[PDB]
RNA sequence: GGAUUGUUGAUUUUGUGGGUGGUGGUGCAUGUGAUGCCCGUUCUGGCGCGCGCUACACUGACGGAGCCAGCGAGAAACUCCGUCGUGCUGGGGAU
């Protein structure tokens, strides 16, 4: 089916669907989590030119950052469902970990799982800084909770790479894209009221049958008159 | 710093009307309009459709043209000078007989209606619209010069007068004031048809133009010194 | 906040009111502050609802209608919040299919030699079976 | 709650151009 | 800080929240000066405020009483011959020739 | 021809080619 | 010098009258026009909203009286909507009544050619691209297209090159007549313009601009 | 062992796919041209010349109160207090 559409049958209402998963799951589980991190590549794929916003992305991948990081005492706005799943501090975070999420491990589900679920859910969070949220007029405000989360991930992890790009590919859109105030209402001026003449095609200069009544009515008391003179 | 309206929805600029003086605007007399009509049906007098029967009235057929004065409202209500709320057309008719022409109005596009138009208008002396809540084109009492504006300049097109840049003359022009245009819709003549209102007399191209050009000319300009764009 | 009309570009406007204008581009910044908890000293009202504007690209299309209408003139005097207060997930799903118009279903031109990664054309790069 | 100010908003709810080169109708 | 006190619609009428409740009902079809006047009475609104300032009760009031003015006990005041012709005439000057 | 209608329907063409701005009738009301 | 499309290197007007509704009726051949041929219209099938070829006249009309084209600054092309091509002449002095216009038309379409004893108006061989100059810049009117100083547009333009205009005569359609052919949309007024209004308003730009007068 | 015809005999009927513009014109080149260019049948009906009066409201409309004449033998306009309000409106009263 064409997902590349502002309004289809099944996508729609599966895209409806879907994007409750991202936001009602409290994804307590790397199993949950892990289910999340596939919901959102599809999600990602669906707007893969029609390029819409997708709220629950961005509530999605802000608490499984946190959750990985539990809390800093530092993001009292974000709601966590699980604080169990903070990674270790020994993880290497340079071992070459695959970040294919095989849908079989979903059922069998340590450390290297909840890392790798992290690089998938953490690799789709730049394809959507690159291309959503960038042309978005709000990406500032959008991005201004990622960008703290993973200053975090960084200063934990020093040796940890991915979140410095993407940090830095962060600080180059935002240096570049200009935050001016929006502005909208302005409208085309409009024209003056528009209206057509009424009148009739052929101009004359039961009411035909009245005035046939009345002009040879006259008619005829006139000459009666003149016949009984 | 300086507070911003508190309605922000466009609003049609108010119809000009003769009873109004105050308003800087923009008034075209289409000068010797050949407006007449004559029962065959009442039809108008037209150069080419009627040629036997103004010989018979005993016209010369070479100044029968409605044609041109059809041409020169066309464009002038067409105009995005009309559309700005900020234009009439009077119609001096050869005749002696004066036409206001409502800026609401719409002229048929095709020659044929206009005329209709032209022999319905001439007879019950008005035109109402097809809603019936304003009338378009009513004929009005000569002098000319008591319709127009109290402060007003008065300028003719005339082929032997100096060349002139519209848009630098209406920029040395007041702001209170409004400016006259007596546009000879008369199809060859001599230029004195509004000597004895017009104060002075001045040309727009060393070429000759016709009058639906050379009004057509005035009114861009005009946009370009007021911005109306 | 809607609009700021100083940040308006206008044909007519004089090159040396273009310049004033980039100049005046360049030096904004956004003055809301979120971790003032008085709201008369937050400094909202200097701001702009750019958050907003990203609202009508939102995924869905009546959403997206909904916030275009601050792109649209303001005639309307006022929104019947009752009509808007009560929905739910579910109540969109079960609305999309009470739909008043049907709409055919539409198809993909393009192909995907495989639905997801392996362990030519890969739809979902990775995820695999 | 929602019942008593959906009364309310029934009353405050009011239910309910040529162009360029476009001809008046014809008949 | 916290103090809670144009147009609105009623019987499927816009009525300006500018004018007086009596003469703002009256645009209403059916609905006179002495009827609105009547109606407001019987509301308990009094009659000064402008339709605007009506709080809701009262408009739920006022159409309560209109409609169903008998269950209040409102008084029961305030709810081809010409072809012929012509035929006719014709013989009779066909006749008189 | 295919592109072109990918297009039109990512901007609102609706085909039964009607608009999206339609199908916000009543929507939210009911 | 009355310029023809043999000369591709002076810098010159051309107004390209797109999807113009000239078209010849037989019951003898006559110009169709909306309101004297509905009935017959209806048995060819076409609507008769786009039968309109009075619009394309005073187009016409105001062009070739337009001060530019007494300076041999200006050439015309009318774009029939069937996909028929015709040069407009400089020189030519087209009648100012309808009725008149309409008889030259079928002449032309029929017989291919008007001929005075230069050709007047010359139906030719599409596309147009090939007979517009070789250095050119192409833009059309759109009313959603933002809006433009024409007197600004031509002056920032180069001098060799040459602007085209691509003036859509419909009473009504969506204006991708031109797409193909050009690069750029660009709109007018924010107010619509008529097909006659637009033009004049874009001709007395360009004389301003060179200072034609 | 009768798909189908009007008795008939595989000519059709049904379902799924599916090429065709062609008893088509108009000109061009000694009829011809992989020519250029485009794109029916039978009936049934078919006034002119003139008067007088009322309106287009705020000097007005509506609700109360106050009141003043003279002709002639088979009252109003008006004044006082109120409502309304520049909206074809509480003017207009045809259908």
């Amino acid at each position: 089916f064409s997902t590349s559409d502002q309004y289809h049958l099944v996508i729609t209402p599966a895209l409806i669907l879907m994007s409750q998963f991202l936001e009602q799951i409290k994804f307590n589980s790397l199993k949950r989590i892990a289910f999340g991190a596939v919901l959102v590549r599809i999600v990602s794929q669906y707007q893969r030119i029609s390029k819409r916003y997708i709220p629950e992305v961005v509530y999605f991948f802000q608490k499984i950052l946190l959750t990985f990081i539990v809390k800093p005492l530092d993001f009292e706005n974000i709601r966590l469902d699980s604080y169990e799943l903070g990674l270790p501090l020994d993880v290497d975070f340079t071992k070459k970990r695959s970040t294919i999420i095989p849908l079989h491990t979903l059922s069998t589900m340590p450390v290297d799982q909840c890392v790798s679920v992290l690089l998938n859910v953490m690799e789709s969070l730049d394809a959507t800084i690159s291309t959503v949220w960038k042309s978005l007029p709000a990406f500032n405000e959008i991005i201004l909770p990622i960008q703290q989360l993973l200053s975090a991930y960084t200063s934990k992890y020093s040796d940890f790479e991915k979140p410095r790009n993407i940090l830095n590919k962060v600080e180059k859109l935002t240096k570049f894209t200009e935050h001016i105030p929006l502005a909208l209402q302005n409208h085309k001026p409009v024209s003056i009221p528009t209206h057509a003449p009424k009148y009739e095609e052929n101009f004359n200069p039961i009411n035909k049958m009245k005035a046939q009544l009345k002009k040879e009515r006259k008619f005829t008391m006139k000459e009666i008159r003149k016949d009984a003179k | 710093q300086k507070a911003l309206p508190a309605s922000l929805v466009p609003q049609a600029p108010p119809v000009l009307t003769s009873k109004d003086k105050i308003t800087k605007r923009m008034i075209v007399v289409l000068a010797m309009a050949s407006l007449e009509t004559h029962k065959i049906k009442y039809v108008l007098l037209n150069c080419d459709d009627h040629q036997g029967l103004l010989k018979k009235m005993g016209r010369d057929i070479s100044e029968a043209r409605p044609d041109i004065t059809h041409q020169c409202l066309l464009t002038l209500l067409d105009s995005p000078i009309n559309k700005a709320g900020k234009l009439q057309v009077y119609i001096q008719t050869s005749r002696g007989i004066l036409i206001e022409v409502n800026p609401t109005v719409r002229i048929p596009r095709t020659f044929k209606r206009f005329s209709g138009l032209m022999v319905q208008l001439l007879h019950k002396l008005s035109i109402r619209s097809v809603n019936s809540e304003e009338k378009l084109l009513k004929v009005i009492k000569n002098p000319i010069t008591d319709h127009l504006p109290t402060k007003c300049r008065k300028v003719t097109l005339s082929f032997d007068a100096p060349v002139i840049r519209v848009q630098d003359y209406i920029e040395k022009l007041d702001d209170d004031e409004s400016i006259c245009v007596f546009v000879g819709a008369m199809a060859r003549g001599k230029d004195n048809f509004a000597d004895e209102y017009v104060d002075e007399k001045v040309g727009l191209s060393n070429y000759p133009l016709s009058a639906s050009v050379a009004c057509s000319k005035f009114c861009h300009g005009a946009e370009d010194a007021w911005n109306i764009l | 906040m809607l609009h700021n009309p100083a940040f308006i570009s206008n044909p007519f406007q004089t090159p040396d009111q273009v310049a004033n204008l980039k100049t005046l581009k360049e030096n904004y910044v956004d003055p809301f502050d979120v971790h003032e908890s008085d709201p008369e000293l937050t400094h909202a009202l200097d701001s702009s609802l750019w958050e907003l504007a990203s609202l009508m690209e939102h995924y869905h299309p009546n959403v997206a209608t909904l916030a275009k209408i601050f792109a649209q003139p303001f005639k309307k005097l006022s929104y019947n919040m009752e009509d808007f207060l009560d929905w739910n997930y579910d109540s969109l799903l079960n609305a999309e299919s009470s739909r008043k118009l049907k709409t055919l279903p539409t198809l993909e031109f393009e192909a995907f030699t495989n639905v997801f990664d392996n362990e030519g054309n890969v739809y979902l790069p990775g995820v695999a079976w | 709650d929602k019942k008593a100010r959906r009364r309310t908003l029934r009353f405050y709810t009011s239910k309910i151009r040529f162009k360029g080169d476009d001809d008046i109708p014809y008949k | 800080s916290l103090v809670v006190q144009h147009i609105l619609r009623l019987l499927n009428t816009n009525v300006d929240g500018n004018i007086k409740i009596v003469y703002a009902l009256t645009t209403i079809k059916g609905v006179g000066r002495r009827y609105s006047n009547l109606v407001c009475k019987k509301a308990d609104v009094d009659l000064h405020k402008r339709a605007g300032e009506l709080t809701q009760e009262e408009l739920e009031r006022i159409v309560q009483i209109m409609q169903n003015p008998t269950h209040y006990k409102i008084p029961a005041w305030f709810l081809t011959l010409a072809n012929n012709v012509e035929s006719k005439l014709r013989d009779d000057l066909e006749r008189l020739k | 021809e295919l592109e072109q209608q990918r297009l039109d329907r990512m901007n609102g063409m609706i085909e039964l080619e009607r608009g999206v701005e339609d199908l916000d009738d009543g929507f939210w009301e009911n």
